[PDB]
């Protein structure tokens, strides 16, 4: 019908498509002035015009190969492969959609290589001695996740230099431990020593060869350390088909960027290998500690996982730290570092607890939109990521790539990953910006006589004021009481005043402050709607009244986001399961609660109604949370039963509750400081007797 | 924005030695010469035995572009014995640190080492040269027989200088103390006068320094970068300086006072290793006589639009109040790794408007990554949020990154020019470059036509080729233009005159020049400074009645005026430059005269008229507010009508109504020029006869007061007709109403006590908490949502104290949160104890009565009532087994609100609590 | 305050012997203790205890011999910082 193609259309082929996704052109070979014209499919169709004329580009989610998900990751077979689908060509008509999918598994047995990155300064000491067999411990306890195991070993201390250093007397420069009365070696800012290996044995025999040194300020800077382990990938040997674990351990503060101004060094880091044959790092004399930015970019381009190690003291600290580079864990380590083999353990498991996809190279005229789905069939929009998995869990997520316009860009491509993966989704973007006549050239005059002209995939586009498919008019009087068809709904005044008509089609007039546009001149620029003040909130471009949202807006408005970051609580779920999550903001739908993540609920029942939801269906396997098999996703809580419910427990909740066997179950909620919590669940409840 | 870029003065030293990375003005009393003071540390000097001794160059605006250094030492190390060198020297950075006041310079050598005169070591102390004419001096503070890493030696003062308002350095380094840092001030007159060659540490009078602090502090870098304002009504410049490692490398900012070294402020970043604090800069911004502050942190990473960290750096701007605490914004960079924060300068009043501007600079990004610095210009609200220029370096790589902008200094004015002006530092590529503000000129350009209506049968004026009578009228375009500073006393403008403006391209043109027969116009125009605004004519001959059939469209008289650079002053290439925001074109409309009647002038009659769909607004949030305007014209057509809505303070116009047929659409656009915010929509041009328009459009109040019983528009329409150009102005209000949805809320901890309670005796007199029973824990919950606040409210709680004669839940304590006080009718806790239905109704009540504050919409207010079961009442002989259920009830009544003469009604509800205990 | 104080030898015993010091009234982040023989060439030996413990334990020697031991105290500041007096007795 009238619809929009048909009239606020017809301009040309390219014009044409850049209207809608749905629309389409023809070149008839004949000419039945009419409305053929531009029009939808279907109308045109019924108007003839289809010897192959309707030129109907469609948007493409075509795969180029996927293989299918392996089940375990060790040896054999060939590209493990747990991403999948691999590449798929993504071909977008001018502002259009088309979504896609992508699978990713933690699969089962994978090969895992971890680095030892551990201070030498003087109080790992009692650490560097304990860890002497912990290399073929580390080795049995890996031995059960995973049978491909590399191990490496990495050391620093801090900037070998004044005010870091120790310069004086020269009677302690090889011995910077001197009014100590005993010897260590020479300070240095990263020393590798042993590039990964399969062999155990080869890590304990360079351990107890390496010594402890002295240093003079309490910070040492070991993300000199983390940097070179990561971008030297050669030099220290990570495979690139394995998880790479980058095990920090160290007691105290850390330099950061910009402390290396007091010792004269005002060169940033660059994210290149410096360390050479003489495996020593050489620009830390000569280069500043890198930025948390910059260690953040290397780390995720690497897929290394980074894991901090630190003692009570300093741990809050580095938990901040990794609030700043996503996808770090911290542990507590113990002061002599006998914690660490245990500790490590417990880190892998986390990083295989997570599943996060991570966007390279998009081009930024198309946005990305996320669906979820982790917990059986249950989506969860607008999240990229998934948590609370274990090894051999498989999910899925749902992407909606958009463009604006089209460009003619040359079609690029980008990359869609989750992190610290090797496998990754590629995707090749094409874009149909016009219609495929136009390579037909026809330069000028043709149909459109002497007078130059134009002609062009059927229709006729000539000339500075010759204007109709004739070339006439241009303003010589020559006046067309055109009336009819120059504006809808007769009776109506011309081309709405804005505008006006002259030799039947409507020449614009009052160009400024933005431009008009359209056949009735309907359309312009700045048209649009404003938020603030602000038109589109400067989050959208305007076509016709209408705002064009930006990547990561939308709504009317265009001043809502598609960020779940702000909605993300303490405990990883997105408004702590109490709310809704819109525009970055929560929306709080349980009873009394209110927060930004909607963490703050005092009237909400206590821990011991909550808790008990989840020794029900993981204990007596039964009651709600059960049959939605749901019932070990959301109790993540280790469980034991016992006798006693001893009285030490601190910090803990004591909790009765009868069953629907009318017999009284008696459980305690426990945790150790910021760490795991468990539920103590008394055997033998007590039950109305015979 | 009127920095030139075209030819700046280029400077540079010898490669590798750092040139540039320190820089400052020296303006001398002893002469009118000023010169450029450059500080290029890592330089090799005639020093003996010292190598990369650092130095202090000697730039001058002559126009030769050379550079001299500084003799400040000369001299080698001095010796503690034979063989035994007392000071090192080599690789002391001398230079890092430059800072000129008048005719006295402070250099310092951050990284100069020292013996210590007790035992053989090598210590980062830091030393400063004061030099003033011919004689110089050694400042070395941190130099003292305070020595090791808990002492000054490590202390590395001089990494940042600045003088007070009257003779004081403030001496900045953040190795004292285990790097804690320290901030040491001096009377430069006490610098000169107890110098003493011979004496390695000198006690100064009157030194003013901070001391050292517990060792949570150590490692903080105090002293990293310092500046002087005064924030105190004492009147003497005051001490700034940053910490970027402090609190645990949030980064702080602190401020001491300037005379008894107190601290006076703090500052604090918001995030971890974006080194806050790293620059520090002090100006006067918004023009309000009081020092405003600024602090980088170059290293700052804000959230792009996916939400990923980025690291572009930012700046906090705190505007200080007369009262108190100040006003802090931030304010973002552009690129990443650009290191927005790294260097802020101050710089007078660049564009001479009255308020003084700044520069921050991102050294490494830009294009090639070559460094941009940002210039934004303050205004009477505070610091413009927007840059008005860009610098962009334009030197290459090399060894390390150019770093351009990594050093600047502004606000002195080294040419005559009456514009501050700007140095800006690289050190990578060791040069220097000197930016020279332009002067800026103010113009104003008037148009007017003779008349603003054409007769086509009036032809009047006879066409100069063939003698024709032709309908014609007259414009006259006037020009005036002025500014401060150094400028031309003639100016040469261009300006190009285009008749209707509307129709071009294919089109008719409808208007032409009498003379030239043409549609468009060219003048050469000159004026002279102030006032006298000059004018000139070529008059405006019309087409052929009927030449068109295009009547209405109003004919659209276009000027606009450019700038031939021509004159300028004798500084060799320093052309002004037009005002920042100052339209560079007019447009005024002409109008053939149609249906104005038989009196040949059209006379409308406009009308504004608005009904009410919306009838109340409620105080406390945004909410949808639409006014339906009808506009109607009954007489003959309005030249250039436009609906004037003229808004309140409370405002915020948005967009308008697209959904209705009955209204179609509008042009509008929300402006506030002069003195008054207001809404203008379009009714047409000309607006006919008839024409009953409909429309509506958006607001969201965000009220104001609290005292405010109503909001008030003004409606009226304005035209360009002679007589009844406008409309009676209509005024609609619409009230503020009070609405607040207030729930109060209760929850039982636990609710169940499962009977008996397992390892329970009878004590007849205890004091345990463990003897009494299990801990029944209730709390209620006094909630604001709706929009309004309330002032004042009372909360009254019914508790189930006793029952035939003995207690149910012994109540052991009450807390509270939030603004609320309670108060209980019986002693609580009156034995000292320390760590089916039964309601307040027919059983003894212990009653707590509350009195409520203000609470706001995301604020609440709660009560904590801790109590025990009371195990002996229970399970005895009356009581053996039985299942009773204890409740409690809390009512609440809101008495006030802070609306006062404004309608109330009232606030009432109440919840009960149970706790139920079973035995099966 | 920066100093230990009379450290004692606690129990008559073959190897396993145990000292004892007392209560330095500045914070203490750790104590280095380092014993070996008297006059020889001599095999040092240390380890470290946590500032929170005022004893140790050694292994080595013999059930009796005359041997030298030292107590370090460790400044809470830097990387590795030791006080000016170290405490040592006989045995
Ligand atoms: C902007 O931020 C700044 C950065 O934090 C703020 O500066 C800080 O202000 C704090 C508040 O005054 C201040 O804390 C006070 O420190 C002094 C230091 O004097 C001491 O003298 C003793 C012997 O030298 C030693 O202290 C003993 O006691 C401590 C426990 O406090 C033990 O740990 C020690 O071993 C020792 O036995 C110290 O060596 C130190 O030199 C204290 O005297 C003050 O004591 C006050 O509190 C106690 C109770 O806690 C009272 O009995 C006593 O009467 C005092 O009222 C404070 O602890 C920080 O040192 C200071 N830090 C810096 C770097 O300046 C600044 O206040 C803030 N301003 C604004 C406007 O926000
Ligand atoms: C983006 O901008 C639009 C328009 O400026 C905002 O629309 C407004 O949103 C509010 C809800 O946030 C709508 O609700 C109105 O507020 C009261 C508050 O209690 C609510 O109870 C009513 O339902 C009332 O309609 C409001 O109608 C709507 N339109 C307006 C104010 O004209 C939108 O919220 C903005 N989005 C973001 C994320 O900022
Ligand atoms: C993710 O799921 C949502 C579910 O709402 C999809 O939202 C679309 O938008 C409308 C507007 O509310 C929804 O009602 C429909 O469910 C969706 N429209 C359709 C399917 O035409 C969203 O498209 C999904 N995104 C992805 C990438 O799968
Ligand atoms: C200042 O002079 C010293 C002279 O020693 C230069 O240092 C030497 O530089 C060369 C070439 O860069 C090296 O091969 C030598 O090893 C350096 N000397 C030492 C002792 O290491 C220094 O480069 C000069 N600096 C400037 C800015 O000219
Ligand atoms: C008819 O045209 C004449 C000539 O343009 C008009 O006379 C002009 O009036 C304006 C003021 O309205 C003066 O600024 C011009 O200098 C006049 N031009 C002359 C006298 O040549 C006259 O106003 C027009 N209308 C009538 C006569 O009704
Ligand atoms: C709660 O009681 C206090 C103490 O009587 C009331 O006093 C407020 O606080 C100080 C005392 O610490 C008084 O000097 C102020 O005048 C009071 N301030 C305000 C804002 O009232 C307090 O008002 C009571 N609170 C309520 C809600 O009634
Ligand atoms: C889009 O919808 C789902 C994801 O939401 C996707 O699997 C499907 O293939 C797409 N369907 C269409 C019609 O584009
Ligand atoms: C770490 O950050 C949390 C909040 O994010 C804060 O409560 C805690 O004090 C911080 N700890 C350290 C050591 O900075
Ligand atoms: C939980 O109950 C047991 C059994 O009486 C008791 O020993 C323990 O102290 C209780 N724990 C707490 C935290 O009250
Ligand atoms: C320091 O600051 C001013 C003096 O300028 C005075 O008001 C204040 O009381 C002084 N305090 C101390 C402790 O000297
Ligand atoms: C004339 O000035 C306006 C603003 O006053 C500006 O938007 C426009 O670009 C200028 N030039 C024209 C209309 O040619
Ligand atoms: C206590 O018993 C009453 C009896 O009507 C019931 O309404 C209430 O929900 C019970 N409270 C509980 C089980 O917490
Ligand atoms: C409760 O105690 C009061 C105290 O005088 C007494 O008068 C009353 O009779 C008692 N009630 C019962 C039911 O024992
Ligand atoms: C009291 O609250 C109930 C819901 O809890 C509601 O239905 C009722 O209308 C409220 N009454 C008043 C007077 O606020
Ligand atoms: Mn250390
Ligand atoms: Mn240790
Ligand atoms: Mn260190
Ligand atoms: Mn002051
Ligand atoms: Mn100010
Ligand atoms: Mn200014
Ligand atoms: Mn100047
Ligand atoms: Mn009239
Ligand atoms: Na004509």
């Amino acid at each position: 019908g009238p619809n929009i193609c048909t009239t606020r259309g017809v301009s040309s082929c390219q014009q044409c498509l850049a209207v809608s996704p749905m629309c389409a052109w023809c070149s008839d070979e004949a000419l039945p002035l009419g409305s053929p014209r531009c029009d939808l499919k279907e109308n045109l169709l019924k108007d003839n015009c289809a010897p192959e004329s309707i030129e109907f580009p469609v948007s493409e989610a075509r795969v180029l190969e996927d293989r299918p998900l392996s089940d375990k990751g060790s040896g054999d077979s060939s590209q493990v492969t747990q991403v999948s689908p691999q590449r798929i060509a993504l071909r977008l008509r001018p502002d259009d959609s088309k979504n896609f999918s992508i699978q990713v598994r933690q699969v089962e047995d994978y090969p895992v290589d971890i680095y030892y990155l551990m201070d030498l300064s003087y109080s790992m000491k009692d650490d560097l001695w304990s860890i002497q067999n912990l290399g073929t411990k580390l080795a049995t306890q890996m031995r059960k996740l995973t049978s491909n195991l590399r191990i490496g070993f990495g050391a620093f201390v801090d900037k070998p230099v004044s005010p870091y250093m120790y310069i004086s007397p020269p009677e302690a420069l090889e011995n910077p431990c001197y009014d100590m009365k005993t010897t260590c070696l020479p300070m240095f800012g990263y020393k590798h020593v042993l590039t990964l290996t399969d062999q155990v044995t080869r890590f304990n025999e360079e351990v107890k060869k390496q010594s402890v040194s002295r240093n003079r300020d309490a910070p040492e800077g070991g993300f000199d350390a983390i940097m070179q382990a990561t971008v030297c990938d050669e030099k220290i040997g990570w495979r690139n088909d394995a998880s790479h674990l980058l095990v920090f351990t160290t007691d105290a503060k850390t330099h950061i960027a910009l402390d290396g101004r007091l010792a004269g060094i005002v060169q940033p880091n660059d994210g290149q290998c410096h360390v050479g044959s003489d495996n020593h790092y050489s620009a830390s004399t000569t280069m500043d500690y890198p930025s948390l930015g910059l260690m953040t970019e290397k780390l995720s381009q690497k897929n290394i996982n980074l894991i901090f190690a630190v003692t009570e003291n300093v741990v809050n600290l580095y938990q901040n730290y990794s609030e700043l580079i996503p996808g770090t864990t911290v542990g507590v380590l113990s002061m002599d570092s006998s914690n660490v083999l245990q500790l490590i353990v417990d880190a892998y498991g986390k990083i295989r607890s997570k599943v996060e996809l991570e966007v390279r190279d998009l081009p930024e005229e198309l946005s990305l939109s996320f669906n979820a789905t982790c917990l059986n069939n249950e989506v969860i929009p607008g999240l990229k990521s998934c948590m609370g998995l274990k090894i051999g869990d498989t999910v899925s997520f749902s992407i909606e790539a958009k463009v604006r316009g089209c460009p003619q860009e040359k079609e690029k491509s980008f990359t869609i990953k989750p992190v610290g993966f090797k496998d990754s989704l590629i995707v090749q973007v094409t874009f149909d910006c016009d219609c495929a006549c136009q390579a037909q050239a026809e330069p000028n005059s043709h149909r459109c006589n002497n007078g130059n002209g134009t002609f062009e995939c059927g229709v006729c586009r000539c000339g500075p004021g010759w204007l109709g498919s004739q070339c006439e008019c241009s303003e010589e009087d020559y006046r067309p009481s055109q009336q009819d068809e120059c504006s809808p709904r007769e009776g109506q005044p011309v081309c709405s005043q804005r505008g006006e008509c002259l030799c039947g089609q409507c020449v614009c007039h009052s160009s400024d402050f933005g431009k008009i546009t359209g056949k009735y001149c309907e359309c312009d620029d700045f048209s649009c709607v404003r938020y603030k003040g602000e038109m589109c909130s400067g989050h959208g471009q305007c076509s016709c009244g209408d705002c064009l949202c930006d990547s990561d807006w939308t709504g009317y408005y265009c001043n809502c986001t598609t960020r779940t970051d702000t909605c993300m609580s303490s405990n990883g779920l997105l408004c702590s399961g109490r709310g809704k999550c819109e525009c970055g903001s929560c929306v709080c739908i349980q009873p009394g609660s209110y927060g930004d993540t909607c963490e703050k609920c005092p009237t909400c029942p206590d821990a011991c109604t909550f808790k008990k939801e989840c020794v029900e269906c993981k204990k007596f396997d039964r009651g709600a949370l059960h049959d939605e098999n749901t019932c070990n996703r959301y109790c993540r809580d280790e469980i034991e039963s016992v006798k006693e419910l001893k009285d030490t427990g601190k910090d803990a909740v004591n909790c009765t509750y009868k069953n629907e066997d009318d017999c009284v179950v008696r459980f305690q909620y426990y945790e150790d400081s910021s760490g795991k919590s468990i539920l103590y669940v008394v055997e033998e409840p007590e039950c109305p007797k015979g | 924005f009127n920095l030139d870029v075209d030819s700046p003065a280029e400077y540079s030293g010898p490669e590798g030695s750092y040139f540039g990375f320190a820089v400052d003005f020296f303006v001398p009393s002893a002469s009118s010469r000023m010169f450029l003071l450059v500080g290029a540390p890592k330089a090799n000097t005639t020093q003996p035995g010292i190598v990369e001794g650092g130095q202090v160059l000697k730039c001058d605006w002559s126009s030769t572009r050379r550079c001299q250094p500084i003799e400040f030492d000369a001299t080698g190390n001095r010796d503690y014995a034979k063989d035994d060198p007392l000071e090192f020297k080599s690789h002391q950075w001398f230079g890092a640190s430059v800072r000129s006041k008048q005719d006295k310079i402070l250099a310092c050598a951050p990284l100069y080492h020292w013996r210590t005169e007790m035992k053989q070591e090598r210590e980062p102390v830091g030393t400063c040269f004061l030099q003033d004419g011919t004689k110089t001096v050694e400042y070395a503070p941190c130099r003292s027989q305070d020595i090791d890493a808990d002492g000054q030696g490590f202390c590395q003062g001089g990494f940042s200088i600045d003088f007070t308002k009257a003779d004081r350095v403030l001496l900045g380094g953040p190795g004292s103390f285990y790097w804690q840092g320290q901030l040491i001030s001096d009377q430069v007159a006490e610098i000169v006068s107890k110098y003493d060659p011979n004496v390695y540490s000198i006690k100064y009078n009157n030194q003013l320094a901070t001391r050292t602090a517990q060792a949570i502090f150590d490692d903080s870098y105090l002293g990293y970068s310092v500046a002087v304002g005064d924030f105190n009504g004492d009147g003497i410049d005051d001490f700034v300086s940053g910490v970027p490692r402090a609190a645990r490398t949030l980064g702080m900012v602190y401020i001491y006072d300037g005379k008894n070294m107190s601290s006076l402020y703090n500052f604090t970043g918001e995030q971890m290793a974006a080194y806050f604090g790293f620059s520090v800069a002090a100006t006067d911004i918004n023009g309000d006589d009081y020092a405003d502050v600024f602090i980088g942190a170059p290293l700052f990473m804000d959230r792009g639009s996916d939400g990923k960290l980025q690291e572009v750096g930012q700046v906090s701007v705190s505007l200080q109040r007369a009262s108190g605490d100040f006003q802090t914004t931030k304010l973002n960079g552009f690129e990443v790794f650009a290191r927005f924060g790294s260097a802020i300068a101050p710089l007078g009043d660049l564009d001479q408007d009255g308020f003084n501007d700044i520069a921050i600079a991102a050294p490494y990004g830009g294009e090639d990554k070559k460094g941009i610095v940002y210039i934004f210009n303050g205004r009477s609200t505070g610091l413009n949020a927007v840059p008005s220029q860009i610098l962009e370096g334009q030197w290459a790589a090399r060894s390390m990154p150019p770093s351009f902008g990594y050093s600047m200094k502004g606000a002195t004015d080294i040419d005559k020019n009456g514009y501050p002006d700007l140095i800006v530092g690289a050190f990578g590529v060791d040069r220097a470059i000197l930016y020279r503000a332009r002067p800026v000129i103010t113009v104003n350009a008037g148009l007017e036509v003779y008349p603003s209506i054409l007769n086509q049968d009036n032809k009047t004026c006879s066409l100069p080729g063939t003698a024709l009578k032709v309908s014609c009228f007259n414009v006259r375009f006037c020009l005036k233009a002025d500014g401060k500073g150094v400028l031309p006393r003639k100016l040469n403008f261009q300006v190009e005159l285009l008749l209707d403006k509307l129709k071009q391209k294919g089109a008719i043109r409808r208007a032409l020049f009498l003379y030239s027969r043409s549609p468009s116009h060219s003048k050469n125009m000159t004026i002279s400074r102030g006032g006298l605004m000059q004018c000139e004519e070529l008059i405006a001959y019309l087409r052929d009645e009927s030449e068109f059939r295009d009547k209405l469209t109003p004919i659209t008289i276009f000027m606009e005026y450019r700038l031939d650079y021509r004159t300028a002053a004798d500084t060799t290439g320093l052309q002004p430059i037009l005002n920042q925001f100052t339209p560079a074109n007019i447009s005024r409309q002409a109008h053939i005269l149609l249906d104005c009647g038989e009196d040949n002038v059209c006379k409308p009659k406009l009308e504004v008229s608005v009904d009410s769909d919306q009838k109340k607004i409620y105080i406390g949030d945004d909410n949808p507010l639409t006014l339906i305007v009808k506009a109607q014209n009954q007489g003959e057509g309005a030249y250039e009508a436009e609906l004037i809505v003229s808004i309140p303070l409370q405002a915020d116009f948005i967009g308008v109504v697209r959904n209705n047929e009955a209204l179609a659409r509008l042009s509008c656009a929300f402006k506030t020029e002069n003195q008054t915010r207001q809404v203008v929509c379009d009714l047409g041009n000309p607006m006919k006869a008839g024409t009953q328009l409909l429309a509506g459009l958006r607001f969201s109040v965000h009220q104001q007061s609290e005292m405010d019983t109503s909001v008030k528009f003004d409606l009226q329409i304005q035209s360009s007709n002679l007589f009844d150009k406008v409309s009676p102005v209509v005024s609609h209000k619409v009230d503020l109403a009070v609405l607040a949805a207030v729930e109060i809320r209760g929850v039982s901890s636990p609710d169940h006590v499962f009977l008996p309670i397992p390892n329970w005796e009878h004590k007849e007199n205890p004091e345990t908490e463990e003897d009494v029973g299990p801990v029944v824990q209730h709390i209620y919950e006094l909630r604001n949502n709706g929009p309004s606040s309330f002032s004042k409210a009372m909360l009254h709680l019914q508790w189930p104290y006793k029952y035939n004669n003995n207690t149910l839940l012994y109540i052991l304590h009450y807390d509270i949160d939030g603004p609320m006080n309670c108060t209980s009718d019986m002693e609580i806790n009156p034995l000292r104890i320390k760590i089916h239905t039964l309601g307040c109704g027919v059983a003894q009540c212990l009653k707590i009565v509350c009195q409520v504050g203000r609470l706001d919409r995301g604020k609440s207010a709660i009560l904590y009532v801790k109590s025990l079961l009371w195990t002996e009442t229970f399970m005895n002989k009356e009581n053996q087994n039985h299942s009773y259920s204890l409740k409690s009830s809390a009512s609440f009544n809101v008495i006030e609100f802070p609306y006062k003469n404004l309608p109330i009604e009232d606030i009432t509800n109440s919840t009960l609590v149970t706790t139920n205990v079973t035995w099966g | 305050s920066d100093v230990p104080r009379d450290l004692e030898v606690v129990a008559a015993t073959p190897t396993s012997l145990l000292i004892s010091w007392d209560a330095p009234a500045v914070t203490v982040r750790y104590y280095r203790i380092t014993y070996g023989e008297t006059g020889g060439n001599s095999p040092v030996q240390e380890f470290t205890v946590p500032g929170s413990k005022s004893t140790a334990t050694i292994s080595g020697l013999k059930p009796g011999v005359d041997y030298t031991i030292t107590v370090y105290a460790v400044t809470p500041r830097g990387d590795w910082n030791e006080g000016s007096k170290p405490i040592s007795i006989n045995y």
